[PDB]
């Protein structure tokens, strides 16, 4: 971290502190000035011209500023090597990603009209010329091909983002070499836990803000589409229904997720302990001969078994709650509809916007528990880093 | 058992208001959520309103959004509708409806509008 | 596995003869002389009923046949694993498939449903789409439970075959400790070469199973496609545009990221230099000099960079195919739509089938990601044992 | 391209039928040549379709197996036979092509009483 990034502890906090100072001067009382002094209108199109309207290069002015000044802050008080690869950088990455969200929005919203014609095509033979379905995939390809480019240079930055962190912890650890050789593992320290773990905390950085923005993009487009859902199933009418059961259900899921999972990890860890332990009586004996024994590596690898079969006995819980979660879902966006389907509130683009927006909700949580799977590893990596840099300090 | 007569006929001119009523008589339906249904002459019925129990949330179809204003009364056990500024698109026939074990569907009203 | 050689090698005959006996006079006659009709349900009451019990039965029968064989002609000690436990893991991907295959063809009941409600308001009572979906989850639930159950017996087979060569590896330590590694390749590489090997050989019968599972569907829902959007009307068009645009995405994959597995190999060459350079600087003092680490992480920095320059034009071609993809489904089915030969059922079974060709053809891609990994692992198994 | 349909009439219940879609204008051999009905207060449903050549049928999934079309492209028309007709098909049967534009046929009026 004070390797790459300038002094990490203040960094992360200020770096905070700064986005929600600008969250609260644009999303509130405050944030409509420039629109006002500029003449932004608000009425933001469904095709690919939202990205460059007069509202979007506002915001796009906006945060370049923010990060400017930020920027400015941060090389005046502590000026740093990577200074244009950590503070620049890492806002380029955090913007790329909401781009991206946005342009995900945008398809969602495309939705809607693309289906109401499908709707009054397939409501009477010829009555929607084929010209017709043409433009509507004309405005897809538009927004499409912009995720096409941005999305292609994201993982370009990314990569190479991640790579100079490794670099700036390698030139710092090959800097004190000759007091941090004597360490053991040292070889393996600097060459592969080094991007392992740049490479582990920059996707879970980008999975984390992803899944917030996600979430942060479509509750608005949910409480807007939930004025033509008026009767929920079963319960009756809620106000907020929609968005309510959508916030339960996925809150819900997840939540038992993690309760049949809690020890999930700790069996992870212990096999690998084991495991670990396996390997290094394996090492005594491969120069020993006299260590690996036929009743020592019957042992060690009878506690292998064991601690593995623990961990097949305990995931097949987790993979029933997973599994019944899944299927359940794919049916129950629908299920929240069926009174609507039956009393003709909405339409078909109503329907598929909002069966979207849980979709792509509760793939964003599907994201997030995919990082947290590897977060054991990410930990395991960290804690060896720091005991490795622990005695050199 | 719950049955919907609407008063306020139509016959009115363009870019006008009209209030339309749905007195229900029978079974309470202080509980239920009443809907206000439209049919075009020769199409298919259309939602147009909705209103809940206690009248605080009222959901209006896209296309009158802003015009018509749905509010209830639970003490002569009423729902009615205001209309605002009509286009001639809002030439119909206007229905009740609400459930109550089975549906309950009211006699329709003509509304016509003439531009 | 006895003999892995001709194992492998008669088992697909075994399976190909089956397959050829099945689907041919023998499998309409073990029908008649049983009672079977060709009435399968929608609802997971087809999971049963003669149709599939006779092919559950036939299956057991020649599993049964083949293990006969095997343990007869050269018992080993692991037959109960490696001959049952692969047949009834292909049998659970096949039934995997078969479900698949059945919520597909629910798909259209629902949404033909769905668009008669949407057509006129309070026409389809709410009921009728409570059963509809109390069809639903009795086929989900056995997907919910036969899938926790492979995952489960899937992962106790790939420890078994681990336990097995750990049997012969540790018997034989004596003669195999000299070798430099020997501890990575008895502990390490037995769990990823046993579970990369298993994953893979999992991913492509599933892809097989899948494209010929929703092969004949797609081709008895292209009778509704007559007109393909602008080439016109093509005979079968629906099917073979599909199967065009499934290799042609997967061809424009696989030669985009041809250099891929070279540039990914060149960096794993590079950094085991790296870490030999660094082991050998470990207990000395001559060695990490900054003249050859400098030069060493400076190839790293170039075969790295080189591989991000690469996959740059990869995740073009990838992300492209997979954008387009989200729409060419129902482009496809454009002149249907408007001309009104198809309803929403029907477009909604099309595109679920396309999407899960879609899903076959990718597995072999996708398959790359790790094919380099186990094919080292592979190579580190072999060169291991040959020593002894 | 003006299509003339001369097949209608009254039918009872259990009977065989031909119509036919006599085209006078363009010549449509490269054209797919298309069979809808509008049923009685409802909607125009597809009924048929046909190839340039008369070798590739395609049927809806009602009257799929009983209903047969075909081609005669040496006069410029398209026949349906219609067979064991149900009393629910009673209908006014048009033909559809497009040669640039849309072009309707006028309907024929098959009624079946039960
Ligand atoms: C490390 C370096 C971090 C640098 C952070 C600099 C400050 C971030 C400034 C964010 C500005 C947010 C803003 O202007 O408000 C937006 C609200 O927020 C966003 O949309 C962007 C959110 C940015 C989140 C920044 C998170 C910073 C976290 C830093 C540490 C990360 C730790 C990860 C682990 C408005 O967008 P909108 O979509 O609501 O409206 C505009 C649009 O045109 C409407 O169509
Ligand atoms: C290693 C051990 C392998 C043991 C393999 C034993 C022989 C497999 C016999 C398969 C029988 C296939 C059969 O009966 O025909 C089916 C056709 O095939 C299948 O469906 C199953 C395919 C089995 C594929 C077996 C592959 C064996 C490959 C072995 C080596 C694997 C190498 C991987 C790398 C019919 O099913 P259907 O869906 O077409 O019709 C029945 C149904 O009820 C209709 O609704």
């Amino acid at each position: 971290f004070k390797s790459f990034f300038p002094k990490p502890g203040t960094f992360f906090l200020s770096a905070f502190v700064w986005a929600l100072i600008a969250v609260i001067f644009w999303q509130a009382g405050g944030g409509d000035w420039v629109a006002r002094i500029t003449g932004a209108s608000g009425q933001i199109p469904i095709s690919a011209a939202r990205f460059w309207s007069l509202d979007f290069l506002i915001f796009y002015a906006y945060y370049i500023v923010c990060v400017g000044l930020f920027a400015l802050f941060w090389f005046i008080y502590s000026p740093h090597r990577w200074q244009y690869w950590s503070i620049l950088g890492t806002a380029l990455i955090i913007f790329v990603t909401w781009f991206l969200v946005e342009v995900g929005v945008a398809v969602n919203a495309w939705y809607a009209p693309f289906y109401d014609l499908i709707q009054t095509a397939l409501s009477s033979p010829h009555k929607v010329t084929i010209e017709q379905f043409y433009r509507e995939v004309g405005v897809f390809l538009g927004i499409a091909l912009i995720a096409v480019v941005i999305s292609v240079l994201n993982n370009f930055f990314v990569s190479h983002y991640v790579f100079r962190w490794r670099t700036a912890m390698n030139e710092y650890y090959m800097a004190n070499w000759q007091q941090l050789r004597h360490i053991e593992g040292a070889a393996q320290r600097v060459q592969e836990d080094t991007m392992r773990f740049a490479s582990t905390l920059e996707n879970m950085g980008v999975s984390f803000i992803n899944a917030i923005m996600t979430l942060i993009a479509f509750l608005p487009v949910l409480v807007t589409l939930s004025a033509h859902v008026p009767e929920l199933p079963i319960i009756g009418h809620i106000p907020y229904g929609l968005v309510i059961a959508a916030i339960v259900w996925s809150l819900m899921g997840t939540g038992l997720l993690a309760v049949v999972g809690i020890k999930l990890p700790g069996l992870e860890f212990k096999n690998q302990r084991v495991e670990a332990a396996y390997r290094k009586e394996l090492v005594y004996g491969e120069d020993d001969a006299t260590r690996a024994t036929p009743p020592t590596v019957r042992e060690l690898f009878s506690a292998v078994r064991k601690n593995y079969f623990r961990l097949y006995f305990h995931y097949m819980y987790f993979n029933i709650a997973r599994i019944l979660y899944l299927q359940v879902d794919n049916v129950f966006g629908l299920f929240l509809l069926f009174p609507s389907i039956v009393a003709g509130t909405i339409t078909l683009g109503l329907m598929t916007q909002i069966t979207n927006v849980f979709g792509q909700v509760r793939g964003a949580f599907q994201y997030l528990i995919n990082s947290w799977t590897t977060l054991v590893e990410l930990m395991s990596i960290y804690k060896r880093l720091r005991s490795f840099e622990h005695e050199l300090d | 058992q719950v049955q919907l007569v609407e008063s306020g006929g139509g016959l009115v001119q363009a870019g006008g208001s009209l209030r339309l009523s749905c007195a229900a008589s029978g079974f309470p339906v202080i509980a239920n959520v009443m809907y206000w249904y439209r049919q075009a002459p020769g199409k298919e019925r259309e939602w147009v309103a909705a209103i809940d129990s206690s009248g605080e949330y009222a959901y209006y179809a896209d296309s009158v959004k802003g015009r018509f204003t749905i509010s209830r009364d639970n003490a002569k056990n009423t729902v009615y509708l205001q209309m605002n500024s009509l286009k001639p698109e809002d030439t119909a026939v206007y229905y009740c409806y609400v459930k109550v074990g089975s549906h309950y569907w009211g006699q329709g009203t003509q509304v016509t509008v003439s531009a």
